[PDB]
């Protein structure tokens, strides 16, 4: 996609979180652990509702219409209710190929978008006390124990606590 | 001493292929449908009212051929013909067939209001063995086949006005007889004429004596012809022979109404989608089952499938095998 960073710098998905799209894993002194984001999940969630219920709007109820198929002969009018039934299957056709295109081109984007909005939060929430290796994942630069994880993920860490402790370890 | 902490994405083992702007296929997490490409087999009989023509057309329901004769006063959403249906009274053709099948179709009924004609000078009521009515000869219900009386046909001239409020719809037609034997024995007069008009239009009809295919006892035939007749407008019909005069009129209707060829037979469920396959349903908004819908329906389109995306990229791990 446009962001790059599904099927990007990321290298793959992560077929074992079942329990939301996007996420975290982490690595720390106490082990490894793995935890869904609601939020972006959410806001991508919505969206692909979104323009489904759009897609899926009835919108036409026709009646009396034309003859479509004939079982005689009969030359100028039958060629010309032929031609407009067909003109308008094609056309239709079309605007239903063309949709989906758009449609899904777009879905692969935002889906893509909001990875990549997860990301840069991420990022600016920890300041100068990690630093992006390249490949989705932040080196984090001071003892962070399980509590400081679930701080960084629900959005309550102060990277104030641990600056200092932080900032020594990049620069030696 | 650190610590990692990695933004991901989930993936799925079985991800789905759609189309894009820039790829014919690439892989998502899942895709819904968007095209309907089945049927139940069935037409469903609500919330449509479905009226299944059984052995009749529309238009022999209409005229009132006998086999046809449960269909009067009918009305119908949806008028369903089916292959089997067959004619057994007298052979006529309609010029401009498609056209009268079409509005009444449309108009959605059958009501027929009985009118007080006076046919002065001449036999009513005539009859054909090839349209037998219990043991015996019998006609078209709803129309009146004229013939002399003694051995007169006097010039018949009569009046219908329309001092209703709603549009009328006369059937009437003309028979060609066969032979001249025939034509004169019937109506005196070698050469018959029929002419009905109304303030605004009129047609006149010359009969064409002569052998057709035979067809259930008989070489004649009658052609039909309607003539609508607008409140404040009159009914006039003219003749020295041949014909085939109506009994009254159709009270016409617009509304939803309409028809459709198909032998799917009706079931008791509940679709707003009717199509010749049976019925369909409507969540999804394109269809490929068929071109021929009424009601509430998706569109058709050439494809089969047409996938929408309703997930990510799927990107699994790298396989080591
Ligand atoms: C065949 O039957 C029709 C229907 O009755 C006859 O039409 C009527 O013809 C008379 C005159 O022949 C018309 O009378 C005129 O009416 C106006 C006012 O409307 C009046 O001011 C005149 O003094 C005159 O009397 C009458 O309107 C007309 N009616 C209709 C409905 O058209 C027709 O004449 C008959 N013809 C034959 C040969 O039998
Ligand atoms: C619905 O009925 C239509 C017409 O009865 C089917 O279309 C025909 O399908 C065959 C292939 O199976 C084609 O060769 C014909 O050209 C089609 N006929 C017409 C008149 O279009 C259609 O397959 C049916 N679809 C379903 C889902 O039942
Ligand atoms: C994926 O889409 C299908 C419809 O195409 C739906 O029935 C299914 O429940 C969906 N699964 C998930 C996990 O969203
Ligand atoms: C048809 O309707 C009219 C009045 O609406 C009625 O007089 C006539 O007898 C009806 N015929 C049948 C067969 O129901």
């Amino acid at each position: 996609g446009l962001f790059g960073a599904i099927a990007g710098f990321i290298e793959n998905g992560w077929e074992g979180m079942i329990d939301g799209w996007y996420g975290f894993r982490h690595q720390n002194s106490e082990g490894t652990g793995q935890a869904a984001d609601l939020k972006s999940t959410q806001a991508a969630i919505d969206q692909i509702n979104g323009k489904l219920n759009r897609v899926i709007e009835k919108t036409n109820e026709k009646f009396h219409q034309i003859e479509k198929e004939f079982s005689e002969v009969e030359g100028r009018i039958q060629d010309l209710e032929k031609y407009v039934e067909d003109t308008k299957i094609d056309l239709w056709s079309y605007n239903a190929e063309l949709l989906v295109a758009l449609e899904n081109q777009h879905t692969i984007d935002l889906t893509d978008s909001e990875m990549n909005k997860l990301f840069e939060k991420t990022g600016r929430q920890l300041r100068e006390n990690a630093e992006d290796m390249g490949n989705g994942c932040f080196k984090i630069y001071h003892k962070c124990d399980n509590a400081c994880i679930e701080s960084i993920r629900n959005g309550t860490y102060d990277h104030d606590v641990y600056r200092d402790e932080a900032l020594n370890n990049r620069f030696q | 001493p650190g610590a990692t902490l990695c933004l991901g994405h989930h993936a799925v083992p079985n991800g789905t292929l759609v189309k894009t702007i820039t790829d014919d296929q690439i892989e998502v997490t899942n895709a819904t449908e968007l095209v309907q490409s089945s049927s139940t087999g069935k037409i469903c009989n609500n919330p449509h009212r479905i009226l299944d023509g059984i052995d009749c057309t529309l238009i022999d329901a209409l005229l009132g051929d006998p086999h046809c004769d449960v269909f009067q006063n009918e009305t119908w959403d949806l008028f369903v013909e089916r292959s089997k249906a067959f004619s057994n009274c007298y052979p006529y053709d309609v010029p401009d067939y498609a056209s009268l099948r079409s509005l009444v179709a449309s108009s959605g009924t059958l009501e027929f209001i009985t009118e007080g004609f006076t046919w002065t000078g001449v036999t009513q009521n005539g009859g054909s063995n090839a349209c037998k009515r219990g043991p015996g000869s019998g006609f078209f219900s709803r129309l009146n086949w004229l013939t002399k009386s003694g051995s007169t046909y006097p010039v018949l001239n009569v009046t219908m006005p329309n001092n209703d409020n709603f549009d009328k719809l006369y059937i009437w037609g003309v028979h060609h007889p066969s032979t001249n034997q025939e034509q004169t024995s019937l109506y005196v007069q070698a050469s018959g004429r029929v002419t009905v008009s109304t303030r605004r239009s009129q047609q006149t009809i010359i009969p064409n004596i002569g052998s057709r295919p035979w067809v259930r006892m008989t070489s004649a035939r009658i052609s039909i012809y309607w003539t609508i007749v607008k409140p404040g407008d009159v009914l006039v019909i003219n003749s020295n022979g041949n014909l085939i005069a109506p009994r009254g009129y159709f009270k016409m209707r617009t509304g939803k109404s309409s028809i459709m060829r198909s032998d799917a037979p009706i079931d008791t469920c509940i679709s707003e989608c009717i199509t010749p396959n049976g019925s369909i349903p409507n969540d999804k908004p394109f269809q490929n089952v068929n071109k021929i819908t009424y009601g509430a329906c998706p569109k058709y389109v050439k494809q089969n499938t047409l996938k929408l995306a309703t997930g990510m990229r799927n990107v699994p791990e790298k396989q080591t095998r």
